[PDB]
């Protein structure tokens, strides 16, 4: 297990996933046309999770670049890295989809899902052994939203046995004002619990709150938001991509972090936004949480946490070991071991010590209670249903989403509630 | 008694190991039939939501 | 004749080979290209060494020995190390895709595809022998490959061996440097469907090894390279009685017989000293009373439990290096007298010895003192099931909630298999209650 297939769908798909390869290609020493200049051998002895070798020592990403509007097609290959990206990855419709999700998943999307499926399975038959997916995209849009969902439903098809991996960004009113994001949101979540193994929650409320808050930025734009995403996957994927003991590839990760096959929504963290205790308190706390809910209004079930950085590994062990002790009760009993710490060399690039937390928490339910608010407050009077109703969906499924995102909330409180006596 | 008894252990280890890996494989195949089987039930939906498309045109 | 194959499991298995191996060597005279100058029968030969070295008619002394890994990162290092020569490729065994922590892909899933091509390699092995003992399984009990792989080969080792004797050396889990959650569903599961397939097992807490490392090394964090040259050196104990000539020495076999006294029972808990940084021996020479009480003191042993609070089936003492009878008798006299060693009704409470003169060596630019003489008490101790209970206990708290399972069950694996592997451990623990009760 090595390469890992990484998609991009949409707007917000496509621009998280431009930064998160300039990032991890800046760090592997990869230039825009694909050469490698560096130093460390460290950069190349697992460049082949993310990078195809072709002819002229060339390292190509190994992206498959996914939206039905063009134009977003011109800023991907216009930005830093464009030139780096494989030209028949590129997979473009027509007339858009405008923030619906039915015309992703059901119809318009499906028209341009069989192009792309093309794609997919050129790179996947390449690959020496492929560990799985991991797709990019909004959860608010309609074509990352829906057609991102259908073709992880369509991948699971034909790769039952590999690792679905997902950064699933979450939309809210303070960033985006369209009106039936709540309704999409409800409908990919009920798609994510049946068909990914791990799903990374990047909530742009919580995007938004740092930005005003820590970030000092009176009012953030979509490349202030991205600056924190494209820190998050690269911290997320630094045990995947550098050489480590723990969480190494998507299953072993997927075996640790996930108790429960429905209950694999994680909250991501970074810190900073400096000395060990300081990163470790930062990375715990709520306001370094890179999705909007509180750890101390649930437990956790289980913990990844990636230092990177020259550091005292005594140093690290010795705090982790201090806020299990300091904060017990935030850590079910009934799982011992839970919390697990790997330490990198190398750190990114502008920091010289940094923090990245992945954890699995019951509290986030606070984030798919504030979905379903937002969704019961259109669906209880039918509002907006024409939009779906027209492209050829049902009330029953409308339904069926809120009451697969309800029973999710109701289990990670069962979870929280459980103990061990 | 002594080959007897050693060759019982090697006998019941044998068929006890084999029934474990049919039995295993029965399960696995089971649990990823399952699956698929779930997975193509969402495109029998996917037809009857795109037929109430052009059958309400 | 009387030859020893040893199997190298996982990545702890693997690495714990390398340690052993390179140790072997400098305590053989054999170099990295395979060469023994020392050695002059070229081709083959009866020496003691023999039974875990094969010789080849060019001269090269091959390891007895299979590394078997489900992934191949960490045997290809032993492919492209220091003593890539030492070892023929068909020996050196990998699969693509590794287990993963999950018991089921090592035993089932993953594992099925690779075990016809092991046991065809350890048939190789076997066919060289004109007097095969037994085999020596190196694996963790927490990895996959180390739990699932390792209980599969030795389900079949049973088939195509018999009764065959196969010892183990299992790697307990720690939190320190235990990398999975799931690591007590792995090693209840191993511990259940590899007892009755294993005659003598010497499982070593990784705990106890990074508490040594930190306490007596002055290791700050150690690693696994610290861990594992330590490991090897307690392995290197228990099978210099095998590997070496001596008039005083007494053979692996003849300690067994009096530590397993039933077939369950057949846990010996080691204890190992001395363990000392060359800063703090030097000027600092350690007799033979020094190291042997040393062995009564449980921040020594390989497992974390309390002997003084458990009872005694058996003590077995392996010195090495410069020791003679009298200074072993005149140092236990004064242990029997000053220390808490109480035998069940049951056994006689006469301590075994056995004394290899080749003394002990270091591998260059290590942690470890060298030292004249060391010594490693192997010792059943009702007191070892205390390692079982903690593990049962993390297994239960988990198994409650049915926690993970179902990545159990995905790859083909029953509920069923989970109780009947606990219940099996729940026995256990019975059992190492009932040999410590009085007889009526
Ligand atoms: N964090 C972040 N969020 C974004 C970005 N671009 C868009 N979004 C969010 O994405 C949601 C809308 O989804 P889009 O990705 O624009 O929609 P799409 O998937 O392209 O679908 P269509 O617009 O219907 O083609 C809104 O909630 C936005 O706040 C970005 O660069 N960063
Ligand atoms: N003492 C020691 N323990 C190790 C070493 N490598 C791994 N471990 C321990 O072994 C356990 C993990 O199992 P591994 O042996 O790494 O995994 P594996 O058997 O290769 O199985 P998979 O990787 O899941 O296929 C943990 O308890 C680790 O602490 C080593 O070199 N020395
Ligand atoms: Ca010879
Ligand atoms: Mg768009
Ligand atoms: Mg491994």
């Amino acid at each position: 297990m090595r390469e890992i297939v990484h998609i991009q769908a949409g707007q917000c798909g496509n621009q998280i996933g431009a930064k998160f390869w300039e990032v991890i290609s800046d760090e592997h020493g990869i230039d825009p046309t694909g050469s490698y200049h560096g130093d460390s051998d460290l950069q190349l002895e697992r460049i082949n999770v993310y990078y195809n070798e072709a002819t002229g020592n060339k390292y190509v990403p190994r992206a498959i670049l996914v939206d039905l509007e063009p134009g977003t097609m011109d800023s991907v290959r216009s930005g830093p890295f464009g030139q780096i990206f494989r030209p028949d990855n590129f997979v473009f419709g027509q007339s858009g989809a405008g923030n619906n999700w039915a015309k992703g998943h059901y119809t318009e999307g499906a028209e341009l899902v069989d192009s792309v499926l093309d794609v997919v399975r050129k790179e996947s038959e390449s690959c020496d052994c492929l560990q799985g997916f991991q797709l990019t995209h909004s959860l608010g849009g309609g074509t990352g939203s829906g057609m991102g969902t259908l073709l992880i439903s369509k991948i699971r098809e034909e790769y039952p046995d590999r690792i679905m991996n997902t950064f699933s960004v979450m939309p809210s009113p303070k960033v985006s004002d369209t009106v039936v994001e709540p309704y999409n949101a409800t409908l990919s979540v009920h798609q994510l619990v049946e068909n990914t193994d791990e799903t990374y929650c990047i909530d742009n409320e919580a995007l938004y709150d740092i930005c005003f808050r820590t970030l000092k930025l009176t009012t953030p734009t979509y490349g202030d938001l991205n600056h924190l995403v494209s820190a998050t996957m690269s911290g997320v994927t630094t045990c995947l991509r550098f050489p480590g003991q723990l969480n190494a590839d998507l299953r072993k990760l997927a075996v640790n972090m996930v108790p429960f096959p429905r209950l694999h929504f994680f909250m991501p963290g970074f810190a900073p936004l400096l000395t060990v205790p300081e990163l470790t308190q930062q990375m715990f706390d709520s306001k370094n949480m890179m999705a909007a809910c509180d750890p101390r209004h649930g437990r956790y079930l289980t913990v990844a946490a990636i230092f990177r950085g020259r550091m005292s590994m005594k140093e690290v062990d010795e705090q982790m070991l201090n806020v299990q002790n300091k904060n017990s009760s935030y850590f079910v009993e009934w799982i011992p071991n839970n919390v697990k710490t790997a330490v990198c060399d190398i750190p990114p690039r502008g920091l010289k010590m940094s923090a990245t937390f992945i954890g699995n928490s019951t509290a986030i339910q606070e984030l798919f209670k504030r979905i379903s608010e937002q969704f019961t407050a259109m669906f209880r009077r039918k509002a907006f249903l024409h939009w779906y109703t027209g492209e050829g969906m049902d009330e029953m499924e409308f339904t069926e989403a809120e009451s697969n995102m309800n029973d999710l909330v109701s289990e990670y409180q069962q979870y929280q509630d459980a103990t061990a006596d | 008694k002594a080959i007897e008894e050693n060759n019982n252990f090697i006998k019941m280890a044998k068929e006890k190991l084999a029934q474990k890996m049919e039995s295993n494989k029965e399960n696995r195949e089971a649990h990823l039939a399952a699956m698929l089987e779930r997975l193509q039930e969402k495109d029998k939906h996917a037809e009857e939501v795109r037929k109430n498309k052009e059958l309400k045109e | 004749m009387r030859e020893c194959i040893s199997i190298h499991v996982g990545q702890a298995g693997v690495q714990i080979g390398n340690a052993c191996w390179e140790l072997y060597c400098l305590e053989h005279g054999i170099q990295p290209d395979g060469q023994m100058p020392s050695d002059k029968t070229i081709g083959g030969g009866d020496d003691s060494f023999n039974t875990f070295f094969s010789e080849t008619g060019a001269g090269k002394h091959v390891p007895r020995a299979v590394f078997v890994d489900l992934e191949p990162t960490v045997i290809d290092e032993v492919r492209t190390g220091t003593y890539r020569q030492l070892f023929h490729p068909e020996q050196l065994i990998t699969g693509k895709e590794d287990a993963a922590n999950n018991y089921a892909r090592g035993h089932y899933t993953i594992g099925k595809e690779i075990i016809d091509l092991v046991l065809d390699r350890i048939r190789k092995l076997a066919d060289q022998c004109t007097g095969l003992q037994g085999f020596l399984v190196f694996h963790s009990f927490g990895g996959g490959t180390g739990s699932g792989f390792t209980s599969l080969l030795m389900e079949r080792l049973s088939v195509d061996y018999g009764k065959k004797s196969k010892l183990e050396f299992s790697i307990y889990p720690a939190p320190q440097v235990s990398t999975a959650v799931v690591e007590p569903y792995n090693s209840i599961l191993t511990t259940h469907t590899t007892l009755e397939h294993s005659d003598c097992a010497f499982m070593v807490d990784n705990e106890a090894i990074y508490d040594i490392c930190r306490r007596n090394l002055d290791i700050e964090r150690p690693t696994y390279t610290n861990l594992n040259r330590l490991i090897s050196q307690i392995v290197s104990s228990i099978t210099a009685s095998l590997r070496f000539d001596g008039a005083l020495n007494v053979d692996l076999t003849e300690f067994q017989t009096n530590l397993v006294p039933y077939p369950r029972i057949h846990f010996p808990l080691a204890t190992y000293a001395p363990v000392i940084s060359a800063e703090k021996a030097y000027h600092e020479q350690l007799s033979v009373a020094e190291i042997t009480n040393a062995c009564f003191e449980p921040a020594n042993q390989m497992v974390k439990c309390d002997p003084r609070h458990g009872k005694y089936m058996a003590c077995c003492l392996l010195y090495r290096g410069d020791v003679v009878p009298k200074d072993v008798n005149a140092a236990i006299a004064t242990i029997k007298t000053k220390r808490s060693i109480q035998f069940v009704d049951w056994c006689p409470t006469g301590f075994k010895v056995g004394i290899n003169y080749q003394p002990p060596t270091v591998v260059p630019g290590g942690d470890l003192a060298k030292v004249q003489r060391a010594v490693c008490m192997l010792s059943n101790t009702t007191a070892i099931a205390e390692a079982w209970a903690r593990l049962d206990h993390k297994f239960d708290l988990m198994y409650a909630k049915r926690a993970f399972v179902h990545w159990y069950v995905g790859e083909g694996m029953e509920e069923g298999e989970f109780s009947e592997a606990r219940e099996d451990m729940a026995a256990l623990e019975k059992d190492y209650e009932e040999v410590g009760v009085d007889s009526v």
